DNA sequence: GTGTGTCTCAATCGTTTTACAACGTCGTGCTG
């Protein structure tokens, strides 16, 4: 499936670093006891979920390279999906993501686009990804998680893979804007009646 | 009102002759060069650049107000203010003003912004050693012909050597480092172009350095 | 000078970075060497910001050098060390008054935890360092060796920070009578040089001292008339004479503070 | 007026529809939990069952019946265990994107690591995978094998093939 | 001295009178997964009385088949096998008793922390799954846990009390004082009199109840902090030549550091101990961005300088070897291996054979699937 | 297929919806209501699901609600124009018949690196698993050390 | 063949809401 990946400046990782077009089957990664894996899933979730949102100044630096070389300041981490049709614009064979983070900036892009947040909100929302905390991704030692949380969250995961909450979001939000044409309806009804009077 | 008015003079009049009139408006304008709002910083920039285009006899008091912006928080002054930091330093002549020039160049060779660090660059190769003239190919320092030696070097080649000669450490690092730094241009070529050029220096200098051994204390250090 | 050089192979990655950069950025195509500068400071670290506050010129530019290294490398806890920034930062020549400023300036930006209360710790320091028996009378319009401090913490909407430094002066500003006859001219000649401190410093707000003079007539109201008793009485006790000249000291500095932007009217 | 009529109509029929795919996809992910987890062990029971509301994992270590076994008293393996049947049956019926798994390996032992292994190779099979262990039964599957190493005050990626599963299981 | 057995009956998923034989220094729990293997821990830590709810159950009928009690048999380097069983009676109540006489919490707590076993705050025990969040959970807490093994919590509810008597007196004598200057500033009338004589009665009232208050304050401050201080003073001496002792391989002979620091020195209770650690070839970062090897190292470094203060006569681990690597398992294996004495009894559950391939005595748990009993035998490793 | 051409107006309100409100004026607001109702209740593109359908509804309201904007407006303009090893050890045991104790079925079985330690720990952890799943009946509570009989 | 005049891409300066962290409120579980 998704391809390689580069990332550079991220935690524990300074330089221009490239990982080959893996295989699509079952991957490992192996090493030291500290060393680079905890970061790596780290920069793949950051890329990709909805984390590090509520971020402050020294958050949005926790996150760089602090070494001897040279003060960093941007940091940039991207990937390469090679889709076929799960991904809406199939114009595009080979979509790319990057999200690029200075120390007072952030932006999200597309393929050399850098678009705002919420349209690869919605890009990644029409494909069959999960916004909140996603039952494909197990962190650290954190294993232990969908089997003992309180069982109406199990419903809610549930009706998370069914994809019905942003159905019901959606579903609200278009009665607000019924109300309002309602409203807009009676006033337009009113002028018109004066109108045919006159 | 008072961005409205400032933008507007920009490029209303087309003529700085409003100013040989109006030497105290003038001086309204240089009081608003530390103004809170990053828009009407630029504007003062841009004015006081086109009041040395053509009223170039104010070259001294003016200057202070112009590197003032490059020492600011946002991009747009400082990546404006270099840009008129260009056209003065060819049209003025006093080397002791030119040295102020570098001397605030290399300073701004990291920035917060990467792009400041890209143009900071550039900005200084134009003046350097890439000169924009004819005779600049294909040939070596030569005896005293077409008056090159002190016409068209002493540009490419006296402001050097009096900013590399501060010994503080400092100094002797922070252009080593940009010197590699410049070297990986945008590789349209990438080597023997920048060498031609410095290769003339390396070897103009090096005439220079033929006088040690045809001729003085300082001047050979 | 070796110590220096040492450091500074790791940190000659700035241009010989360049010199590897040029096999990195433009690319080609025993481990113990890491770790003997991270442990060899540590085990010689409380000499190191001991030499900073000598006379010898050569000998403290070149201490404040390795102090330069070694919190811009991170190789030893800078909470250790962190007391003696504030120390170098006013009481020297001005060719440190750099520096000082600039690290103090760098892990206010990034780091804001592991430096936030060491204040009212390090201000032992400074008064540590000048003497004060019978001479060098703290009058008012010194340097306040905070002048910066406020002024680096303040460079944002800081309705929280600024308030928490002030906080860490204040401490002995309150008569907290940890034993109220027992108290030594050297104890409330350090108050008095808290006192100091915190006149000679410019605000960009007016509220933050206003609390200030409300735990100063505190003070005023709940000791002051215990002692209204006893100094007019034969004064042959030093339990008194060692606070009620302190307790004096508040009226001066509250004068001060009527006059320290002349907007308060009582 | 005639179109307002009509988006009326739409929200009737989606909300049908929504409530038919919640049925039928509750009732596909319930059996292939069941099928994954009796393939696990050479005896045991597993089911969900929904409460009355519109869940409850009554698992049961044995064959015969359960001795109202409550979850999270179980242990820690058990329910590990539990948790990775969740997700791979969820992946079961529908094939969601490039799972990542990072030391799944922690309180198991080695049969229950094989049995891993074995359905984690159908999974990937069907699907992307990229995990992380310290042990021999994760290690002989995936058939693409990377490998980190930090020096120098960075950590770099490689690629390697064969070494690892005899040096950092050996 | 040790412990030395364990009878229980109808614990958990051990039906009939089982017996826990011979725990010698440094004995191994093994078994297969979902089988004992933990149970043992957990009826340890119901003889030395705890709520339910840090067990992994969450009430007192579900340990059962009829109501249960469990007895443990303790040595006291004299000869003397005192034992404490605890019991479950009907409906849900619970009884304590020492040496068959039935005896309230009070003396069971005070006889048991005459051997130094602080169970208020329970620290010789460790989960599974919680090695790693003993060195990374906020400042606040890991204050409250060193000041709980000071024993200094009446201390604590006598400071806080005696602040908001104190701030309330101060001030109220405040605006008091304000109103007075207020008042007697426009004297030049009987209302500015009366004013004045009540007013300074009331001041001089509310002056005598802040000086005694002060007093009060000054007493409970000053026990406080001289045991706070006796405790941190001896602990944050002795950590880093152990942590040095952990972390110093033979590949890397400067094993690395660490510091247990706090703002303010006369008053340490406001700002949490802050603990940082250095591994090896590692720079200076806090304790949230380290990974999982390093924590768990420092953890257990941190309960062995816990352990350097007041000596507990046992120690229960679980799985503390989840995330780490052979190097460092074999070098904590040593370590335990060459620490362990008449002090300290260590009781480790881990699966890693290379761990407990070199311990003294072996408990091995199996299940009969019979009668679901997770029944257990035990060995020793000496004639081997 | 709305969202690879533009060749139904259920494309265009993908774009409505799935973009903005803007980069949509009035001479390309006036589409069809129906034929977009039609589209959306049969079965939908490439992505059998729900969401694509929420996000079609979101954006046909939306047009809705600006089509009857620009109405009033030109209606009160109207208006205002008309205002005008597990294993190894099972092995052994399954060939040896019972009686037989554990010391006994050690001393059979001799591990590779000579050490009675790895062995004795391996062959324990070995009899734990195999009395785990069936294979023996033991006993060790008689007061004799190390006399555990083992027995099918 | 050279200046034209129109269309499309980047910073910045008020708002806005929205996540987050402190603070009473209950309710279950015990122990005397
Ligand atoms: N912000 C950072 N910058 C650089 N290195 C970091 C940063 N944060 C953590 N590290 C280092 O990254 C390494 C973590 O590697 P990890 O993948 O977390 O180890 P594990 O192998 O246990 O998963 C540690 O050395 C940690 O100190
Ligand atoms: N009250 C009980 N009665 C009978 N069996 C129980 C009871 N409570 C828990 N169990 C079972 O006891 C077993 C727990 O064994 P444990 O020692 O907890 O497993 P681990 O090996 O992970 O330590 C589980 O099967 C659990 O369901
Ligand atoms: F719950 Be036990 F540690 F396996
Ligand atoms: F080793 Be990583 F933190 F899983």
């Amino acid at each position: 499936y998704i391809t390689k990946i580069v990332i550079q400046g991220f935690k524990s990782y300074k330089d221009y670093t490239v990982i080959e077009p893996l295989s699509p089957h079952h991957n490992v990664i192996v090493g030291r006891n500290g060393s680079g894996k905890s970061n790596f899933f780290a920069a793949i979730r950051f890329v990709l979920s909805d984390a590090y949102t509520h971020l402050s100044r020294e958050e949005r630096q926790a996150l760089l390279h602090e070494g001897p070389g040279a003060t960093v300041m941007s940091a940039y981490v991207e990937v390469t999906f090679a889709n076929a049709d799960n991904r809406f614009p199939t114009g595009k064979s080979e979509v790319v993501l990057r999200r690029t983070i200075g120390l007072k900036k952030d932006e999200y892009s597309l393929d050399k686009k850098t678009v705002s947040k919420t349209e690869v909100i919605n890009l990644l929302e029409s494909a069959g990804f999960s916004r909140s905390n996603p039952y494909y991704i197990v962190p650290q030692g954190r294993v232990t998680s969908l089997t003992n949380a309180k069982d109406s969250e199990r419903l809610e995961l549930l009706k998370e893979v069914a994809g019905t909450q942003i159905y019901e979001n959606r579903r609200a939000e278009s009665n607000k804007i019924m109300d309002e044409t309602i409203q807009k309806s009676e006033k337009i009804d009113e002028l018109l009646q004066y109108i045919e009077e006159r | 009102l008072r961005t409205k008015c400032l933008r507007i003079i920009n490029q209303m009049k087309t003529i700085p002759s409003i100013l040989r009139t109006h030497p105290e408006v003038l001086a309204q304008i240089i009081s608003k060069s530390n103004d809170q709002s990053a828009i009407v910083r630029d504007t003062v920039l841009d004015l006081l650049g086109t009041y040395i285009m053509a009223y170039r006899e104010t070259i001294p008091q003016i200057y202070g107000c112009i590197i003032s912006g490059i020492s600011d928080p946002s991009t747009i002054v400082r990546k404006r203010a270099i840009k008129q930091l260009c056209e003065v330093y060819e049209a003025t002549e006093d080397l002791n003003i030119r040295v102020d020039i570098a001397s605030k160049l290399l300073t701004r060779s990291n920035d917060e912004e990467e792009t400041i660090s890209e143009l900071s660059l550039e900005v200084l190769e134009k003046l350097w050693f890439s000169p924009a003239s004819n005779e600049l190919d294909c040939q070596k320092g030569y005896e005293q012909l077409t008056f090159l030696e002190k016409q068209k070097l002493r540009v490419q080649y006296f402001p050097i050597l009096k900013l590399c000669a501060e010994p503080s450490t400092e100094r002797h690092v922070l252009l080593v480092t940009s010197l590699k730094t410049m070297l990986t241009s945008k590789e349209e070529i990438n080597l023997s172009t920048l060498h031609t050029q410095i290769r003339l220096l390396l070897s103009c200098l090096f005439n220079q350095l033929i006088e040690v051994v045809t001729e003085t204390k300082g001047i050979l250090y | 000078k070796s110590f220096l050089e040492l450091l500074a192979a790791d940190e000659d990655l700035i241009f010989e970075a360049d010199q590897k950069l040029s096999l990195k950025g433009k690319q080609n195509v025993k481990q113990w060497i890491e770790g003997v500068s991270a442990s060899l400071m540590q085990h010689f670290l409380p000499c190191i910001l001991d030499s900073c506050f000598s006379k010898n010129l050569r000998y403290s530019m070149l201490g404040i050098e390795i102090l330069k290294c070694i919190i811009h490398q991170g190789l030893v806890n800078p909470r250790m060390c962190f007391s003696t920034i504030i120390a170098l930062e006013s009481n020297a020549i001005k060719e440190t008054r750099e520096v000082a400023i600039l690290l103090h300036t760098e892990l206010h930006r990034r780091h804001e935890s592991l430096i936030d209360g060491l204040y009212a710790q390090s201000a032992d320091l400074i008064f540590s360092l000048q003497k004060t028996e019978e001479y060098q009378t703290f009058k008012l319009g010194e340097f306040s060796p905070f002048q910066s401090a406020y002024t680096i913490v303040s460079a944002d909407k800081s309705s929280k920070s600024r308030k928490k430094l002030i906080m860490q002066i204040l401490k002995p500003l309150k008569l907290d009578g940890i034993d109220l006859p027992s108290f030594t001219e050297e104890k409330v000649s350090f108050v008095s040089f808290c006192c100091v401190c915190l006149a000679g410093i410019p605000y960009v707000s007016i509220e933050e001292p206003l609390m200030i003079i409300s735990t100063v007539d505190s003070v005023l109201a709940t000791i002051g008339p215990t002692i209204t008793g006893w100094m007019k009485k034969l004064d042959h006790e030093r339990f008194k004479i060692l606070a009620g000249i302190n307790l004096c000291n508040l009226i001066y500095l509250k004068r001060y503070i009527k006059y320290a932007f002349s907007i308060s009217d009582s | 007026r005639r179109s307002q009529e009509s988006i009326s109509e739409l929200t009737t029929v989606l909300d049908q529809r929504k409530d038919e795919a919640i049925e039928r996809t509750f009732k596909q992910v319930a059996k292939s939990f069941s099928e994954i987890f009796v393939k696990l062990v050479p005896a045991g029971r597993g089911e969900l069952v929904m409460n009355r509301r519109s869940i409850s994992i009554r698992v049961s270590f044995n064959s015969k019946d359960d001795e109202q076994l409550n979850i999270n008293q179980l242990s820690g393996g058990q329910k590990s265990l539990c948790a990775l049947t969740l997700i791979f049956a969820i992946q079961r019926c529908d094939p969601a994107p490039f799972n990542i798994l990072d030391e799944c390996d922690a309180n198991l032992d080695a049969q229950y690591r094989s049995a891993i292994a074995a359905m984690v190779k159908e999974m990937s099979k069907t699907s992307q995978f990229i995990c992380t262990t310290f042990r021999p039964e994760m290690v002989k599957v995936a058939d693409n094998f990377y490998g980190v190493m930090f020096n120098h005050k960075v950590s770099t990626v490689e690629s390697i093939s064969k070494e690892e599963a005899m040096a950092f299981v050996e | 001295g040790r412990l030395l057995r364990l009878e229980v009956e109808n614990f958990k998923s051990y039906r009939g009178h089982q017996i826990i034989g011979p725990f010698e220094d440094f004995t191994s729990i093994i078994g297969p997964n979902g089988a004992g293997k933990s149970n043992l821990m957990d009826a340890i830590s119901f003889v030395l009385g705890v709520k339910s709810s840090h067990l992994r159950s969450t009430n007192v009928k579900e340990l059962i088949p009829t109501t249960a009690y469990v007895k443990l048999m303790y040595e006291l380097d004299n000869g003397e096998q005192r034992e404490y069983k605890r019991a479950i009676t009907p409906s849900g109540a619970t009884e304590y008793k020492i040496d068959e006489e039935i005896v309230t919490f009070s003396e069971y707590c005070g006889s048991l922390q005459k051997e130094n076993i602080l169970v208020r705050a329970r620290n010789f025990l460790v989960f599974q799954g919680d090695v790693e969040t003993i060195a990374s959970q906020s400042p606040l807490e890991l204050s409250k846990l060193v000041e709980q093994i000071s024993g200094s919590l009446e201390y604590k509810s006598e400071y806080d009390k005696s602040k908001d008597e104190q701030d309330k007196a101060v001030n109220l004598s405040a605006h008091s004082f304000n109103k007075k200057r207020g008042i007697n500033a426009e004297l030049r009338l009987e209302t500015v009199e009366t004013r004045l004589a009540k007013l300074d009665e009331e001041f001089a009232a509310a002056r005598k109840a802040a000086k005694n208050a002060k007093e009060r304050f000054n007493a409970v401050k000053q026990k406080r902090l001289q045991k706070f201080q006796a405790a941190f003073s001896h602990i944050s001496e002795q950590i880093d030549p152990i942590y040095k002792e952990l972390t110093k391989s033979p590949a890397f002979p400067l094993g690395g550091t660490a510091y247990l620091t706090l703002d303010d020195l006369d008053e340490p209770y406001l700002g949490g101990i802050k603990f940082h650690a250095m591994p090896p070839m590692k720079r200076f970062r806090d304790m949230d961005q380290l990974s999982g090897g390093e924590k768990t190292m420092a953890a257990l470094a941190l309960l062995f300088a816990i352990h350097s203060y007041q000596p507990s006569p046992f120690f229960v681990l679980d799985e503390i070897d989840a995330a780490l690597d052979q190097t460092n398992v074999t070098k904590i294996a040593n370590y335990i291996r060459q620490h362990a004495s008449s002090g300290f009894q260590f009781v480790v559950i881990s699966l890693k054979n290379q761990l407990f391939s070199k311990s003294e005595a072996l408990v091995g748990i199996y299940r009969d699937q019979q009668e679901n009993s997770s029944r257990t035998l035990s060995i020793n490793l000496e004639g081997y | 297929e709305a969202i690879l051409s533009k060749k139904g107006p259920l494309a265009k309100v993908w774009l409505a919806a799935h973009w903005e409100k803007k980069l949509s004026k009035v001479q390309t607001l006036h589409t069809s209501i129906e034929q977009s109702v039609h589209a959306i209740v049969t079965e939908e593109t490439a992505p059998m699901a729900l969401r694509l359908s929420g996000q079609l509804m979101l954006g046909v309201v939306r047009i809705y609600s600006r089509k009857a904007r620009y109405l009033l407006e030109d209606c009160t303009e109207a208006l205002m124009r008309l205002k005008m090893s597990s294993q190894t050890a099972k092995d052994s045991l399954r060939n040896k018949w019972d009686p037989y104790t554990e010391g006994e079925k050690v001393s059979f079985q001799t591990l590779s690196a000579g050490c009675n330690r790895e062995e004795a720990v391996q062959l324990f952890f070995d009899v734990l698993v195999l009395a785990t799943k069936d294979v023996i009946s033991v006993k060790q509570d008689v007061a004799i050390q190390n006399e555990i009989t083992l027995t099918a």
